[PDB]
């Protein structure tokens, strides 16, 4: 699954 | 307006390096991140990185590891990029861009910081009057012009009569060849005004401490 | 891995409707993409949140004309009623955490020209070389191209009637009130000028052509 931790 | 103020047009020499500024204003810095992103003249748009003021945790492009430095300051809203080791490779327009902690949208961008990596040397232009050939002299207005060659870098400004001739004058962005710029200037005057009338354009290029005028003679 | 395929630079008329496809990477086929709208000089601006359902949220200043849509690992940008501020490059983007590192990539982007916008055909001012250049051996001539719009021209230089591409430097359009102006010139020594009957500085836009030309000879 696409993940966007930043 | 959430606004993003990016530093001014850098030209820089080889091997050295250069740091372009981000200033936030209108949003919380904080709770945001400021992504970078190159363009080369003509190219796509390619991914440098994010630093996330907040943590200072910074990812990075694999391509620019050892490249682009990242460093955000909270005290003064500020996100810096530094480019190290320069080359004409590294010449492009550099984009300072919001995005959030947990998604992708770059939402708001800066207006683009332009760094050229460049030898060219400063160089004052060679300025040429333009007459029209005796064939683009029977018309009711006549169109004079000025050859603004060889010149680095931007800017010149140009006048026709010290700027007592101001409507009918188009100037025209200089074309780049060989790190040397070239421009042209046109001056539209009826035909009743020239030759009887002196016109004479006047060309300042600061960066060389030169300013020449050239008064358009008939051939 | 993560890869973004975006369709081919197209051709859309004024108030058509345009679909874009941006393409994953087959394995991304679940994955949140960003629509960016890239018109000339300026920096992207963001259009639209993409989600796998065809769920959008658009940006800051958009139109409800653009819209979006899914299919598999299809991302699609729709624009009704296409307008000329429309024209632009549109570029995906998407971000992931690989390798525990965050990554965002672009799209190659997709050019989108509208045609039957309203036109303003280009004026021509034609210069010969200075008799001050030609006392140096050389001779540059200037086209002087103004009262355009839309943007996009072509510029081609002839010798006696046939092509002459050595030695061409022309400008890219900028803006000039509400139209634009590029400039185009042809360097050649004193003894090409003096030996060929005409040159033709020859500007093709939106399906016409503008030819002005100029001869050394005496009238």
């Amino acid at each position: 699954v696409q993940i966007i931790y930043k | 307006q959430v606004q993003l103020q990016q530093s001014g047009a850098a030209l820089v020499r080889p091997g050295t390096s250069v740091k372009v500024s981000c200033r936030a204003s209108e949003y919380a810095f904080t709770n945001y991140v400021i992504e970078w992103v190159k363009q080369r003249p003509g190219q796509g748009l390619e991914w440098i990185g994010v630093i996330n003021p907040g943590s200072g945790g910074t990812n990075y492009n694999e391509k620019f590891k050892g490249k682009a430095t990242l460093i955000a300051d909270k005290s003064s809203s500020t996100a810096y990029m530094q480019l190290s080791s320069l080359t004409s490779d590294d010449s492009a327009v550099y984009f300072c861009a919001r995005s959030t902690y947990y998604s992708g949208a770059l939402d708001y961008w800066g207006q683009g910081t332009s760094v050229t990596v460049s030898s060219a040397k400063t160089t004052a232009p060679s300025v040429y009057p333009l007459a029209p050939v005796c064939g683009d002299t029977t018309g009711s207005s006549v169109t004079l012009g000025c050859l603004v060659k060889g010149y680095f870098p931007e800017p010149v400004t140009l006048t026709w009569n010290s700027g007592s001739l101001s409507s009918g004058v188009h100037t025209f962005p200089a074309v780049l060849q060989s790190d040397l710029y070239t421009l042209s200037s046109s001056v539209t005057v009826t035909s009743s005004t020239w030759p009887s009338q002196s016109i004479t354009c006047n060309v300042a290029h600061p960066a060389s401490s030169t300013k020449v005028d050239k008064k358009i003679e008939p051939r | 891995q993560l890869v973004l395929t975006q369709s081919s630079s197209a051709s859309f008329s004024l108030g058509a409707s345009a679909k874009l496809t941006c393409t994953l990477s087959s394995q991304h086929s679940t994955y949140t993409i960003e629509w960016y709208q890239q018109q000339p000089l300026k920096p992207p601006k963001y259009v639209m949140e993409l989600k796998k359902d065809g769920s959008h949220s658009t940006g800051d200043g958009i139109p409800d004309r653009f819209s979006g849509s899914s299919s598999g690992a299809d991302r699609y940008l729709s624009i009704s009623n296409i307008q000329p501020e429309d024209e632009a490059i549109y570029i995906c983007g998407v971000g992931d955490t690989i390798k525990e590192q965050f990554v965002y990539v672009f799209g190659g982007g997709t050019k989108v020209t509208v045609l039957g916008q309203p036109k303003s055909t280009p004026t021509l001012t034609v210069f010969p070389p200075s008799s001050e250049e030609l006392k140096e051996n050389k001779a540059t001539l200037v086209c002087l191209i103004s009262n355009f719009s839309p943007s996009g021209v072509t510029v081609a230089w002839k010798a006696n009637g046939t092509p002459i591409t050595q030695g061409v430097d022309t400008s890219n359009p900028t803006k000039e009130g509400n139209k634009f102006m590029a400039s185009s010139f042809l360097h050649l020594t004193s003894d090409q000028w003096r030996s060929h009957n005409s040159f033709t500085c020859q500007v093709t836009h939106e399906g016409d052509t503008v030819e002005k030309s100029l001869s050394p000879a005496e009238c």
